[PDB]
């Protein structure tokens, strides 16, 4: 069955960089979009970056230029590179596989500190 | 269906005079916005004159007081008295029965009625 | 101009013969325009005019009319004729004679082709 | 029942309800503009759009010319009350025309239902409007009220015929593609339209008019409304998804930006340029986005900024997204309901389908580029009606799309200056001088959109080579007029969302248009040195410009390209000296009569053949007309076709890459008869799907890479024929005007008769040419593309046969009773090919009737 396992994650200093990773097992990733979401406490989960099978991407406006999403179809992996992190970036990050199911990673805390 | 049959068209000389008439079948005549349109080959119909259910009149820009449209509801007939005919008045004169359909007219849709027309030729 | 005759009313399956000749006001000097290629046309109300047949170097027929209409010249009588057999309702139209590639046209002859209504 | 249930005049007084000055989202501070609410959720602003975009405030031509085939500028258009009244009435009339079709009734109703989602809050228990999906409506007393809004029609920006769908973005949310949706602003004018060449429909209408046909602005508006539909449902395809082209070779365009969103929206063949893998990825993506909507509704506990209740707002979005809701109130996405909604929004709502309902003539593909701009006026009923458009019933405009023919219906069309110059964007193609004999190079400019569309290989993707796991469970998987009527019947008209009271926003609504991917300029004027005459040289050779002397035809391409008074023909030498000869007045009409005969004989020649797979006719003059296959002669062309087949027509040979097909891994259930048997059946069913997928992939590749090539050759064959007619006309006419105005009065010559005859002969030629080129296209598919597929499919069958027979043996214990039946099933099924039926993959009754 389908599992998304994330790794990486804050603490991280304001202005700092960090990478989150996720490996998918039980499915092939090829032909299926993936994305990263985040959820701060009390707030709605929000898309942060999307990446389609052919490499094309999408970003939330407020992370564009700072974050980079990537994927490896042979390795069934996605990663989210986070540069110049701000306090607004603090929260629980989830990787998602946009397949025919609810396919999420466990969620990994990223905490930006001054 | 409803029929429009026009008469009075012919060969006229510049300055000459013509009286067109059109009779309409059916019983809806008093409902119609009756109109006279001129059409030349390879060109669209163009309004010459029309007249509302109440008898209010409207004339194309080139008429300039030369023609008079009128209706007789009792005879289901509309008329166009024409004086001072000019070469640019030449054409197939086609009667039109139109009516309101809310925001639009039947013509705008357009499922309004048109006759075959009576030819007007200017010598 | 050109004068045309022969039109009329006939039953489907019936026959008519149209005939076209020049009038006295058709120019004759320095050329006789009528010696050139002549065609017969038809036009119904609200529809575009179309060629039915032409007679010149060749004889051409509208595909609808091929096998039913015959166009011919009579030199003695100075005419161009269109024999119309196996007439059908949709043939109904005003038919016009024409000198091909010119502004010479006849004013037309009416052809109606209907069954009597039961 | 009408869509616009009220007469609107621009000078009508304001009422603050459906006639009012309004303010829309704006980056700075916009002045109120008079607008009209022509239907619930839909406004019309008859102003030039100098508001939505801060940069675009000037209505003058740009510094650098825009990279489009046809553009038009006039800073004075739509500046007067009379023009704004005419604009309003035209737009309103076009909505009723769209609404008057079943398809438009549906689309317009989806649009009204597709309110932008209330995802304005950052708290995940709160529903809240997003500001930029609203407007401020000024009241007659000077106060204002704020209102939600789905759609606004506004006048165009600087480029009057740049029609597009715009939308205000969000700092975090990508509303047009995350399922939320946003208020859509369409730049559009009913006062102009495009002109295009068509030659396909000539078999049904042999009397089709010469020259350019005008696009029905109802089709154009419907197209933008399709976009607005996608965007309101937040399922638009990111514009960074483009069908990229190869631009390096001499025969290829310099550049072409066509978005996936546009291909989808066009429908027809265009939509099929997008392969299955990408197609399914989109669907799955949007499905999950809809799931997120259902989930945020499930955890919504409050609503702000309105007296409207929570259960009401939830229901509004249950209805928009066709969500299911169980008896406890938990919303979910039903897979089947989603699939139907997505299919309706993206495959039923297409330009192609609107063209069918309108029964108008239209470009059959985006690749048949617009060629001209026309001024129009569709408000007068004598010009255009809601039911017939330009093609007015019971008139000579009713048949053959005559109403759309800009020459036949010339009073309805004024051709305007295309602000894109003819060779603003071009390649310079040069036959090397030595080739022609040393003597100078023969260089011509070719307009960018006259060149070939050569799609990049990267547009085409597949996972044919991936293996999959067959299971006992494994899941076993067209748009007709009847299907559309079935979807029509699920619609409840009358039932729309209410216009609810919201709290007033700021006097100025702050808004920025959705960030767009920056696009690079194509390289321009690139020069190519070539070792042959191209199609483009042969075509240019057939042209002439304004001149004083008598044109002469020549059979030398070289001579014609060097002399402005000489025009190349592929017609016979006999034709050449007959048209070129001095002809005295008394022989003029017989001379004209003969040239028409000859023109007709040459252009309607057809050779039949029994020697080429799936090609039974040949048009031999196509060879010398375009220099096809670089063989300058009819005889060379006929023989080359029989020898090499349909490939000699192609500007480029397509790559068609079918890899070794992935192997089926069967799961063993060693304790269960039924499951083992189901697994074997599933493998067979999945195999049947594999053939289908392979065929469907190859069709996609064929349509985009091969059929587009033949399409252009067809267009150019028509241009060649027109060129021949115009040249013959110019010469005949020159000869006439050499006569005395006494000879001329007797010879009452009418060049209109001549043009009409030649057009008729051009139509008859195009009938044959289209049938021929149709055969070539399908023959290439059948003999040069599909076999690569079937070989791979037969390898796969063989491999699968071995696997299944092994599986049965390894499970013979479990399969006690059935071993021999299952062997037969497997052997029989995998012994014979699944035949390719073209009709399964395309619904073009044209390419189908060839097959």
């Amino acid at each position: 069955q389908v599992q998304l396992v994330e790794s990486g994650g804050g603490l991280v200093q304001v202005g700092g960089s960090l990478r989150l990773s996720c490996v998918v097992s039980g499915s092939d990733i090829s032909g299926i979009a993936m994305g990263w979401y985040r959820q701060a406490p009390g707030k709605r989960r929000e898309m942060v970056a999307d990446i389609f099978s052919g490499g094309s991407t999408d970003y939330a406006g407020s992370v564009k230029g700072r974050f980079t999403i990537s994927r490896d179809n042979a390795k069934k992996t996605s990663y989210l590179q986070m540069n110049n992190v701000k306090p607004e970036d603090t929260g629980v990050y989830y990787c998602r596989l946009y397949g025919s199911g609810d396919y999420w990673g466990q969620g990994t805390q990223v905490t930006v500190s001054s | 269906q409803v029929q429009l049959v026009e008469s009075g068209g012919g060969l006229v000389q510049p300055g000459g005079s013509l009286r067109l008439s059109c009779v309409v079948s059916g019983s809806d005549f008093n409902t119609y916005i009756m109109g006279w349109y001129r059409q030349v080959p390879g060109k669209p119909r163009e309004l010459v004159a029309d007249i509302t259910t109440e008898g209010k009149t409207n004339y194309g820009g080139s008429v300039k007081g030369r023609f008079t449209i009128s209706r007789d509801n009792a005879k289901n007939t509309v008329y166009l008295q024409m004086f001072g005919l000019k070469p640019e008045d030449a054409g197939n004169y086609v009667c039109n029965a139109d009516w309101k359909m809310g925001a639009w007219t039947a013509g705008d849709y357009g499922i309004d009625y048109w006759g075959k027309g009576t030819l007007v030729t200017v010598s | 101009q050109l004068v045309e005759s022969g039109g009329g009313l006939v039953h489907p399956g019936g026959s008519l013969r149209l005939s076209c000749a020049p009038s006295a006001s058709l120019p004759s000097t320095p050329f006789n325009p009528f010696n050139n290629m002549v065609g017969w046309y038809r036009q119904a109300p609200g529809k575009q005019r179309e060629m039915v047949a032409s007679i010149g170097l060749r004889i051409n027929y509208a595909d609808s009319v091929k096998g039913r209409f015959t166009i011919s010249r009579d030199n003695a009588k100075n005419t161009v004729d269109l024999q119309m057999d196996s007439l059908r309702p949709e043939d109904s139209a005003t038919y016009y004679c024409h000198i091909e590639y010119t502004h010479y046209w006849g004013k037309g002859t009416l052809v109606t082709v209907s069954s009597e209504p039961k | 029942m009408p869509f616009v249930n009220k007469q609107f005049n621009y000078k009508d007084p304001v009422n603050g309800v459906d006639i009012a000055y309004i303010k829309i989202p704006n980056a700075g501070q916009m002045q109120p503009v008079k607008a009209f609410k022509i239907h619930n959720k839909i406004w019309v602003i008859p102003e030039r759009d100098t508001f939505t975009n801060p940069e675009e405030g000037d209505l003058n031509p740009p510094p650098e010319a825009k990279q489009v085939p046809v553009s038009y500028y006039d800073s004075t258009y739509l500046s007067t009350d009379n023009e704004k009244d005419n604009y309003l009435k035209g737009v309103t009339k076009l909505f009723e025309r769209i609404y008057s079709t079943d398809l438009g009734r549906m689309l317009l109703t989806s649009i009204v239902r597709g309110i932008p989602f209330w995802g304005g809050s950052t708290i995940d228990t709160e529903l809240k409007v997003i500001d930029t999906n609203c407007i401020n409506v000024i009241q007659p007393d000077g106060s204002y009220r704020s209102e939600e809004l789905n759609l606004v029609i506004i006048g165009p920006s600087a480029d009057i015929i740049q029609f597009e769908c715009k939308s205000f973005g969000h700092e975090v949310l990508n509303l047009t593609r995350n399922g939320y949706g946003s208020t859509q602003y369409i730049r559009f004018s009913p006062d102009f339209t495009f002109g295009f060449e068509e030659s396909l429909e000539v078999d049904t209408n042999p009397l089709l008019g010469a020259g350019k046909f005008a696009t029905d602005p109802a089709v154009t508006l419907a197209h933008q409304l399709i976009h607005a539909g996608h965007r309101l449902y937040g399922i638009a395809i990111n514009p960074n998804r483009v069908f990229k082209v190869n631009t390096n070779a001499y025969y290829e365009m310099s550049g072409l930006e066509v978005s996936f969103e546009e291909l989808r929206t066009f429908g027809g063949h265009d939509a099929k340029f997008i392969d299955s893998l990408q197609e399914n990825e989109f669907r799955l993506y949007y499905y999950n986005k809809f799931k997120d909507i259902a989930s945020t509704l499930n955890k919504a506990k409050s609503i702000v900024g309105t007296t409207a209740s929570l259960q009401y707002m939830k229901n509004v979005f249950k209805e928009k997204y066709l969500l299911s809701e169980d008896t406890s109130g938990k919303f979910s996405v039903d897979k089947l309901k989603f699939d139907k909604l997505y299919k309706m929004l993206t495959e039923i709502y297409t330009e192609d389908n609107f063209v069918k309902f309108f029964k108008v003539l239209n470009a059959k593909t985006f690749l048949n580029f617009d060629k001209a701009v026309f001024k129009i006026n569709i408000v007068p009923k004598v010009n255009y009606t809601i039911y017939d458009g330009f093609n007015l019933r019971n008139t000579n405009l009713a048949a053959n799309f005559n109403g759309q023919n800009t020459e036949i219906n010339n009073m309805n069309f004024t051709k305007l200056k295309n602000f894109t110059g003819l060779f603003e964007f071009y390649k310079l193609l040069c036959v090397r001088g030595i080739i022609t004999s040393a003597l100078n190079d023969l260089c011509i400019k070719v307009n960018n959109w006259d060149l070939f569309f050569s799609p990049s290989e990267d547009n085409f993707t597949n996972d044919l080579n991936k293996g999959e796991e067959i299971t006992s469970d494994t899941n076993i998987e067209n748009i007709s007029l009847d299907l559309i009527q079935q979807y029509y019947l699920t619609f409840n008209f009358d039932n729309e969302p209410e216009n609810i009271s919201i709290e007033n926003l700021s006097s100025d609504i702050i808004g920025q248009l959705e960030l767009m991917p920056n696009i690079e300029r194509f390289p321009n004027g690139k020069k190519y040195e070539l070792d042959k005459y191209t199609m483009f040289h042969y075509l240019r050779a057939q042209e002439f410009e304004h001149g004083k002397s008598r044109i002469a035809l020549t059979n030398s391409v070289n001579e014609a390209l060097l002399n402005p008074s000489r025009v190349y023909t592929f017609f016979s030498s006999d034709y050449v000296k007959k048209v070129n000869k001095a002809t005295e007045a008394a022989m003029f009409l017989g001379w004209v009569e003969q040239l028409v005969y000859d023109f007709t004989d040459e252009t309607s020649e057809v050779s039949t053949t029994d020697k080429i797979a799936d090609i039974t006719i040949i048009i031999p003059y196509i060879g010398p007309a375009l220099n096809i296959g670089n063989m300058l002669y009819k005889d060379d062309f006929v023989g080359a076709l029989i020898f090499s087949g349909a490939v000699i027509l192609l500007e480029f040979i397509p790559e068609i890459a079918i890899p070794v097909l992935g192997t089926f891994a069967l799961v063993s259930y060693i304790a269960n008869k039924v499951l083992t048997v189901q697994t074997i059946d599933n493998a067979l069913s999945k195999r049947n799907e594999k053939w289908d997928e392979v065929y469907k992939y190859i069709v996609t590749n064929w349509l985009a890479k091969v059929n587009t090539q033949i399409d252009l050759i067809r267009k150019k064959m028509k241009e060649a024929l027109e060129n021949q007619a115009e040249a013959t006309k110019a010469i005949i006419n020159y000869q006439y005007n050499q006569y005395t105005e006494e000879e001329k009065n007797n010879i009452n010559f009418n060049i209109d008769d001549l043009s009409s005859k030649l057009n008729e002969s051009i139509n008859k030629a195009m009938i044959n040419i289209n049938k021929f080129l149709n055969q070539c296209s399908v023959s290439y598919l059948m003999n040069s593309m599909i076999p690569y597929g079937v070989k791979r499919l037969e390898d796969f069958d063989a491999s699968l046969k071995d696997a299944l027979l092994k599986y049965i043996y390894d499970n013979r214990g479990t399969l006690i009773g059935q071993v021999d039946r299952l062997k037969d099933k497997v052997n029989n099924t995998l012994s014979t090919d699944i035949p390719f039926q073209l009709s399964k993959y395309v619904d073009n009754q044209r390419l189908l009737s060839t097959f």
